[PDB]
């Protein structure tokens, strides 16, 4: 029955990326002093059920002056690797114990800007031709902000896998002795997952610009609910690497209750930010890596190179 | 000889523009912040080097077994 385990995976969090586009727009609404979804539901509930069947009724033309094997080849991609990415993630148990999977991370969210260089090209024209080469651009710039201030804490963890990234976190919540790498891990996967304030990906992005500008509703159902699973598991991978739970073996039960807790909460906070601030004007976007991110993350990282040898305080592996 | 303006009741409400609430800044900050970073790597040290210890156990049990 461990095909019966896999399914049990896959089937459950399609409706937490449904159910989260309901909560994008009631928690969205009581900023702006307004109800949620009033009529349907009856309170909002029912509103997914019925949004989506539209989408599979509306005709999914392609573009006359499109080609063919690369512009249905993308939305493989894009919901293979944003469902594989969940795999080697523990609660408390994983699917997959992998000796290292915290580098497999990095091996699955490298190729998922492979797919936008595709889909900008396959289609068409200027407002997908270079519009979406300027966003393979700030992708990339952010995996060296990304991969160092990773690999930053895992000189304190003392190895690659994950079930050591509980045990190290006891008595802990390692948010506090890397506080200023927190900061720059938050900002990072807010610019590199294509959200609200570095915006140049999706829809606010000269506000007409996007890659969503093509697709029809048949193809575009995907790309939409492929991305909006990124965002659910950056959220559930910060949440397994600062701010750890507590883990017993005998009652595994009161685990996840504490922990689901906890991922939804930092959700919310890619919510409330977009209710708050203006986007970024391409240049000052990548201003800010090289000259402002990136001088302090390797200062913190020649920092947790010398701290542990400098206190004899060596993490066992 | 029914008109507005009244012959008294007023306010006015102001022009004016001010909100500086301070706010526990100018080495106030930057003195939490140290006090709670050195206060991670004091609990470090005692957990670290406590798993060191019990990981030579564990390499222990494999040692005196296998011959
Ligand atoms: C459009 C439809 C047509 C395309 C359909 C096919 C698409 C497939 C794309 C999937 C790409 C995923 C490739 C990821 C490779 C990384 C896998 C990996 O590293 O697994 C981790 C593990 C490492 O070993 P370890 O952790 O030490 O095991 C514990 C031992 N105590 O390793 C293991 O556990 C076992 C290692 C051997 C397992 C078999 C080999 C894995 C790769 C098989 C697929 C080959 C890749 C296909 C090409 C990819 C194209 C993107
Ligand atoms: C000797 C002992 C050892 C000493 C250790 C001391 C530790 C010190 C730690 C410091 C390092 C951590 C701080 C990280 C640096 C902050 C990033 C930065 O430099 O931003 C600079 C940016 C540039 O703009 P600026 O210079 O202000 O010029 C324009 C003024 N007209 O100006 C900005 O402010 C930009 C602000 C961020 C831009 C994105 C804002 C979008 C919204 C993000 C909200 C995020 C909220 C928090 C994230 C979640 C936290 C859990």
């Amino acid at each position: 029955m461990f095909m019966i385990n896999i399914l049990m995976l896959i089937i459950p969090i399609l409706l937490a990326v449904a159910f989260l586009t309901l909560v994008e727009r009631k928690v969205l609404g009581y900023m702006q002093l307004r109800k949620g979804p009033n009529v349907v539901g009856p309170y909002g509930l029912l509103q997914p059920i019925a949004d989506a069947i539209k989408l599979f009724i509306k005709e999914p033309l392609r573009p006359a002056t499109s080609s063919a094997s690369m512009f249905i080849l993308a939305p493989i991609m894009a919901l293979g690797l944003a469902l594989t990415m969940w795999i080697p993630l523990p609660m408390p148990y994983p699917l997959i114990n992998m000796n290292l999977g915290v580098l497999f991370m990095l091996a699955m969210s490298s190729l998922a800007v492979y797919s936008i260089l595709w889909s900008g090209w396959a289609s068409n024209s200027k407002y997908a031709l270079i519009g979406a080469l300027r966003a393979v651009a700030q992708t990339i710039s952010y995996e060296v902000t990304l991969a160092i201030i990773l690999l930053s804490v895992l000189l304190m963890s003392g190895s690659f896998t994950l079930s050591t990234l509980i045990t190290t976190q006891e008595q802990m919540w390692l948010i506090l002795p890397a506080w200023p790498l927190a900061m720059m891990w938050f900002i990072s996967t807010l610019a590199e997952t294509n959200r609200a304030p570095f915006d140049l990906t999706e829809g606010e992005s000269e506000l007409v610009s996007g890659f969503n500008v093509e697709y029809a509703a048949g193809p575009f159902a995907l790309f939409f609910m492929a991305e909006y699973a990124n965002i659910i598991m950056m959220n559930i991978f910060t949440a397994i690497l600062f701010l750890g739970t507590s883990h017993n073996p005998h009652m595994p039960e009161l685990y996840t209750i504490n922990f689901t807790i906890k991922s939804l909460l930092l959700t919310m906070s890619f919510l409330w930010i977009r209710a708050s601030y203006p986007r970024f004007r391409y240049d000052q976007l990548m201003h800010l890596l090289w000259k402002n991110f990136l001088p302090l993350t390797l200062a913190l990282c020649m920092w947790h190179v010398s701290l542990p040898i400098l206190t004899s305080g060596i993490p066992p592996q | 000889k029914q008109d507005m303006p009244p012959v008294g009741g007023y306010g006015p409400i102001d022009y004016k523009r001010n909100l500086p609430r301070r706010g526990l800044s100018g080495y106030s900050m930057f003195a939490v912040g140290i006090g709670a970073l050195l206060f991670g790597y004091w609990s470090m040290m005692k957990w670290n080097r406590e798993r060191r210890r019990l990981q030579i156990e564990d390499f222990e049990a494999r040692i005196a077994l296998m011959p």
